[PDB]
């Protein structure tokens, strides 16, 4: 019994040493989180219907009222995609739990 | 496994951090966790 | 030509082949744009 | 140099610190982008480097 | 460019390229001969900015 589990034991090392399978549904979440922030990162680079994504290109070329018909877009898009986000990682976290 | 960074003191994270996505540590350190184990 | 804009982009590279087209990859480099503004329908080359 | 400023470049307005790039601009490049799609490197116009 | 002695017809309207120089529309914006100086993707007074 002692020499069949060390054997079962030797083949579990050679299991997880030989390839790498098993580990998939780790993998999987640490690659959703990283997935879910990279297309955070991304959103930034959305319009939102605006002349740019950037906020400087829009400061430095129009006025205050006309800038804000602008940025009231980024605003809202930004405000949303962060929303989405959350809304992901607080039913993403029950799974978790 | 194969991580890309974990808020080892400071790339997907440099550019998550530049954006105020930041990554906090666990309470309970990787050898906390093998010492419970 | 791209609005009015006709850009050059370009690569010379060393090969040693007797047959066809490199198979191989690399990139052309931007060496020049002008304003011309014309139409371009066709072309041709020029030899010596 | 070394030290944190509010920039500009050509009208690239921001807020950072400007440091020497051992980034190899290929000669037709001004600036590099971060995958955040906001720069992270720049070609001044006085000085090339 | 608005000092020419002559313009052209719309049928076949001019067009200048502008390029390598230095762009003080305050020139512009602040001479009051004109009728209309409207901006589209800039307001004016960032013109010079
Ligand atoms: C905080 O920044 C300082 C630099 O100001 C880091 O100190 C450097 O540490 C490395 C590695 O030990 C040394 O090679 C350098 O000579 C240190 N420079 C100075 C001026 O101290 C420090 O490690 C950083 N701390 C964290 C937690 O990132
Ligand atoms: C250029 O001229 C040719 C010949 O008249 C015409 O077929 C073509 O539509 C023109 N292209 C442009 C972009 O004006
Ligand atoms: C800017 O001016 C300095 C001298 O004032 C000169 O060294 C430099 O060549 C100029 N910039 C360019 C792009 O030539």
């Amino acid at each position: 019994i002692a020499n069949q589990f060390n054997s079962a034991i030797g083949k579990i090392q050679d299991s997880l040493s030989s390839t790498a399978s098993a580990l998939g549904k780790l993998q999987d979440v640490v690659n959703q989180n990283a997935q879910a922030l990279n297309t955070l990162v991304k959103q930034l680079s959305s319009n939102f219907g605006a002349i740019s994504s950037v906020l400087n290109d829009i400061l430095s070329r129009l006025d205050k009222v006309e800038a804000e018909v602008q940025i009231d877009r980024l605003i809202t898009g930004r405000l949303q995609s962060l929303q989405t986000y959350v809304t992901q990682q607080l039913i993403r976290a029950a799974e978790i739990r | 496994v194969t991580l890309a960074d974990a808020g080892f003191i400071k790339d997907l994270i440099c550019a998550q951090k530049f954006n105020g996505l930041t990554v906090l540590p666990p309470l309970l350190t990787d050898e906390m966790i093998a010492q419970y184990t | 030509n791209i609005d009015g804009y006709f850009k050059i982009y370009s690569k010379h590279t060393p090969i040693n082949l007797v047959r066809d087209l490199p198979q191989g990859f690399s990139a052309l480099e931007p060496l020049v744009d002008l304003p011309i503004g014309i139409n371009i329908t066709r072309f041709q080359t020029l030899l010596a | 140099k070394n030290k944190c400023v509010n920039f500009n470049f050509n009208g690239l307005t921001g807020t950072g610190v400007l440091t020497e790039s051992n980034k190899k601009f290929l000669p037709f490049q001004q600036f590099g982008r971060d995958i955040a799609d906001t720069t992270d490197a720049v070609r001044d116009p006085q000085t090339l480097e | 460019v608005f000092n020419a002695t002559r313009f052209a017809s719309v049928y076949a309207w001019n067009r200048k390229r502008i390029s390598n120089c230095v762009a003080d529309y305050s020139v512009l914006y602040n001479s009051a001969s004109f009728s209309t100086f409207k901006c589209y993707g800039v307001s004016p007074t960032k013109l010079n900015d």
